[PDB]
RNA sequence: UUACCGAAUCUUUGAACGCAAACGGCGCAUGGGAGAAAUCCCCGUGCAUGCCAUAUUUCUCAGUGUCG
RNA sequence: GCUCUGUGAGGCGAGCUUCACUUAUCGAAUGAAGAGACCAAUGGGUUUCGCGUAGUCUGCGGGCUAUGCACCGUCUCUGAACCAAC
RNA sequence: UCGGAUACUGAGCACAACGUUACACCGUUUUUAGGAAAAGGGGCAACAGAGAACCUGGGAUUAUAUUCCAAAAAGAAAUUGCAUG
RNA sequence: ACUCGGGUGGAGGCCUGUAGCGAUGCUGACGUGCAAAUCGCUCGCAUGAUUUGGGUAUCGGAGCGAAAGACUCAUCGAACCACCU
């Protein structure tokens, strides 16, 4: 046959994320000891459009733990982060929209975002727009509270992970319906070489094993195995179910 | 002008990172290697090392290795126009020393670079009955010799002044090894919890 | 255009004293064998393209 | 108080051209200087207060 | 008393660490021949300019270094440029208190 | 002039190695030169990495490695 | 499956799993930037190396098991900040 | 004094180290890493990006000029280095 | 209740149409040509998913593709070079 486009995404050549104008990785402030100990004081500076990124991301200037330096320092900012509010990272910050707290000690219920999966990761969870989590159970014995994924999906945390306050801005962007081919040219400009997505149906044999035929059709079923080998795990990947729901 | 140092107050005078330094990589790894081998249970045959004679015993007995050194490449030649007594030094003269048993006392070091070149002599002596005592340092061995590491040393023999000051060392020495070669042959080693795992677990019995 | 390594002006300019008619006394020697020059060069034609 | 003197002939060009004599004089605007010395002073005496 | 995250190596001490003419170049390598085209015999006499092909590696200060030894006068400037051929060419123009005339035919010219 | 071969000469490069390089570019250090009201300018030599040896008057060090 | 693969406590069955452990290993974070302790032991043993108790052992020098002394071990709704005043 | 380099960074590249490979002609691009010689090694990569002190007149050519001109520099500048009162 | 005039404003993968980018038709010219794909008129897009220079990245059992097995130096249902041969 010949490599398939899926396949070929994994060379990561043209394929690449773009980001020249991307302001770099937007995570939380490094694990000090005064986060596990008290807390830093930043206040946000401003509120940029990260290009190809729908979250506002924020930019808290956090004074510099152990030297005189400021240390400005970029992470996606909750909705109603405006600039000159001050943000309380640390174990004993404040419980309010922005501050980042530990999980064990955010209210269950509560809803937090860019949220930490392991501990002193600097923020995984919940972090594209709209998205939250709320906390759903605290076990202070164990020290593991559970949270709900953004997905209507559970997972239990330590309570030492981090997570910040609040809903992560810029929600709604789905919403608005892209109308224009160019529309959604832009949208992937600063994403990656993702779109147009061509149908493997309308590709040739050769191409895609869907791909081929008189009929543009799929021959055999669209539902792949999990062990199926790459170039071959197209069409719908270890599928529990087909049809619409 | 005090200064406070509460967190998100006066920078911090730069206190002390060694701990928490980022170390060469030569630095973290004796200092680990030193770690695996307390942490891990040691056998008896390896463990015998760490057990040692005691250093009241043993500071008398490099001064008597002192006291009968080989003589100087000055002074070998010179009387070679026609030896001293001296302590048996290297691992080649003192494992004849012991197997032909003229050895009255031997001092393996305690650390060796393969402690192999040396981990069998304590059973050797054992064997043949000659007393031996471990020590702490080739390095000691060593400048007792004038070498800059002795892996051993050989008491083959001794003038009459110094016999039972020899003698007391013996039986100061094969008191804690060779009459303990029973239970040297038996003791498992190792297995030290950290004192940050000792204590944690001193305070979780605490709390149950 | 104007620009031009002076590596490349040395080749060109090497090329460009190199492409003359032979002297007119070499052919008048003893044994001589050369007429034209074979390695005479037009920029319309063969080029050396630095 | 400040020109826009290209970087050129900034080097060149007398210190005030690019400043006024007051604090953070070639950095802040007059009310943003208005708004630290308030700020500092007004902050310290809550903090002075917050001992009481 | 480190006071750094990470090690840094420490300041040691360091200790300190044929021809019969050496200088191949040379006033009389820099300058070469002077040139005789009817471009330069407009500078000698109206510009007071001597033209010379000169060494190609040369630079301009050498050139007046060697004019100076060569034929004893100073060049006021000395502005080169490399012929398409590939030689250097200097016209030097000559202070006033030199003529560039009276010192090119001492020159044989 | 020819032939041969000892003394040399052997430009820019090139493993190319001071750093680069579609740049006849640019260094640091060392000595020289010219020169000049020093700055500039030319020149020579050293200056890559790795590794082995050595510090021969035994270089300076680093390790909560081992001890003392 | 074996191996990597150690260590304790179990139970079951004729080396298998639970459970803890932690030095392998793995993941993460970090500019390896503050871990634990001092709050004290089914802890340690070279300046702490040592004593005392009962049991056993002895190359007569002490050992070892239990055990308790000591000692290791002990202190408390955008401002500015550095370059120290044993 | 133009452009370029000296002297920017960029998509990028790749020396070093390290790692992998029967093998470096591979890969990361910092290195389990002691990279300061008087916190994150070195370099390169734009003649359209950033940077960038000069202008005119000429009666100055066969052919070059924002480059040539001569002491009344046709002239007028700006600028860099050092030094000088 | 927020509608009906009128102006304003200049929106849009809006329209006509240059340049530019194409390339429908004449199945026109040419068809041993100007041309190993061109010429003419006609036509399509021409504020955009536009066109375009330079740089840079991705290629051969591979690359790249708004997908025609298209394109990857006049070479592609597997380039070209050499070699086995
Ligand atoms: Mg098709
Ligand atoms: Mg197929
Ligand atoms: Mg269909
Ligand atoms: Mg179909
Ligand atoms: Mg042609
Ligand atoms: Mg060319
Ligand atoms: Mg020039
Ligand atoms: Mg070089
Ligand atoms: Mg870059
Ligand atoms: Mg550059
Ligand atoms: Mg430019
Ligand atoms: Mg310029
Ligand atoms: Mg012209
Ligand atoms: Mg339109
Ligand atoms: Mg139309
Ligand atoms: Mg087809």
């Amino acid at each position: 046959g010949k490599t398939v486009l899926t396949c070929r995404k994994g060379n990561g050549s043209i394929y690449q994320v773009h980001g020249h104008k991307r302001l770099g990785p937007a995570k939380l402030r490094i694990l000090d000891y005064a986060e596990r100990h008290g807390f830093m004081r930043g206040v946000v500076k401003t509120i940029e459009h990260e290009p190809g990124r729908g979250a506002p991301l924020a930019r808290v200037e956090f004074r510099h733990p152990y030297k005189y330096r400021r240390v400005k320092e970029l992470m996606v900012a909750p909705e109603g982060m405006f600039t000159g509010q001050s943000v309380l990272c640390g174990v004993k910050a404040p419980l309010a929209i922005g501050n980042v707290l530990p999980l064990g000690q955010i209210t269950e219920g509560c809803i937090v975002c860019n949220v930490e999966a392991k501990v002193g990761d600097r923020g995984t969870i919940a972090r594209a727009s709209g998205d939250y989590c709320i906390i759903i159970s605290h076990n202070h014995e164990t020290g593991r509270t559970r949270l709900k994924l953004p997905s209507g999906q559970k997972k239990t945390v330590p309570s030492n992970c981090r997570a910040m306050i609040g809903i992560i801005a810029g929600g709604g962007r789905i919403e608005k319906p892209v109308l224009k081919a160019g529309n959604s040219f832009y949208r992937f400009r600063g994403k990656r070489n993702c779109w147009p997505k061509v149908r493997g149906v309308a590709r040739n044999p050769v191409e895609h094993p869907h791909g081929g035929g008189n009929h543009q059709h799929i021959g055999h079923p669209s539902t792949v195995s999990r062990h199926a080998p790459p170039g071959q795990k197209v069409g719908l990947i270890a599928a529990r179910r087909t049809g619409r729901i | 002008r005090p200064k406070n140092f509460g967190i998100g107050h006066d920078v911090p005078y730069a206190r002390d990172l060694s701990r928490f330094m980022r170390w060469p990589t030569f630095v973290t790894m004796q200092r680990k290697k030193r770690v695996l081998q307390r942490r891990l249970k040691v056998p008896p045959a390896l463990h015998q090392f760490t057990k040692v004679l005691d250093r009241s015993s043993r500071n008398e007995l490099l001064k008597l290795v002192k006291k009968y050194p080989s003589e100087t490449r000055r002074a070998r030649r010179q009387r070679l126009f026609d030896a001293p007594l001296s302590v048996v030094t290297g691992l080649q003269e003192v494992t004849r020393t012991i197997e032909k048993k003229t050895a009255r006392l031997v001092m393996i070091a305690n650390n060796v670079d393969p402690i192999e070149l040396v981990l069998w002599m304590p059973t050797l002596c054992r064997a043949n009955k000659v007393p031996y005592a471990i020590v702490k340092d080739k390095a000691r061995l060593g400048d007792a010799v004038g070498r800059k590491t002795a892996t051993c040393v050989a008491i083959t023999d001794v003038n009459a002044e110094d016999e039972a000051a020899l003698k007391n060392l013996i039986r100061s020495v094969n008191a804690r090894f060779l009459a303990r070669s029973d239970v040297i042959r038996r003791q498992w080693g190792g297995l030290q919890l950290s004192l940050r795992s000792r204590a944690e677990l001193r305070k979780k019995r605490a709390r149950n | 255009g104007r620009f031009k390594p002076l590596a490349i002006k040395k080749k060109y300019a090497k090329k460009l004293k190199q492409n003359r008619p032979v002297p007119y006394w070499i052919r008048l020697r003893t044994g001589n064998r050369i007429k034209w020059n074979e390695k005479r060069r037009h920029w319309r034609r063969t080029k050396l393209h630095y | 108080g400040t020109k826009a003197l290209r970087h050129t002939e900034a080097r060149l060009a007398s210190r005030h051209e690019k400043s006024t004599s007051r604090p953070y004089g070639g950095v802040l605007s007059h009310e943003q200087v208005r708004d630290r010395i308030v700020r500092a002073f007004l902050i310290e005496e809550q903090r002075i207060v917050k001992r009481a | 008393a480190y006071t750094r995250p990470q090690f840094r190596r420490p300041h040691t001490y360091r200790r300190p660490s044929m021809s019969a003419i050496s200088n191949k170049w040379d006033a009389f390598r820099v300058i070469r021949y002077p040139l005789t085209t009817d471009k330069a015999m407009k500078k000698i006499e109206e510009n007071n300019t001597l033209t010379f092909i000169v060494d190609s590696n040369a630079n301009k200060t050498e050139i007046k270094k060697a004019m100076r030894k060569l034929y004893q006068v100073k060049a006021v400037k000395v502005n080169t440029l490399i012929r398409p051929d590939g030689l250097k060419k200097a016209y030097i123009r000559l202070s006033a208190s030199y003529d560039a005339l009276e010192t090119a035919n001492k020159m044989g010219l």
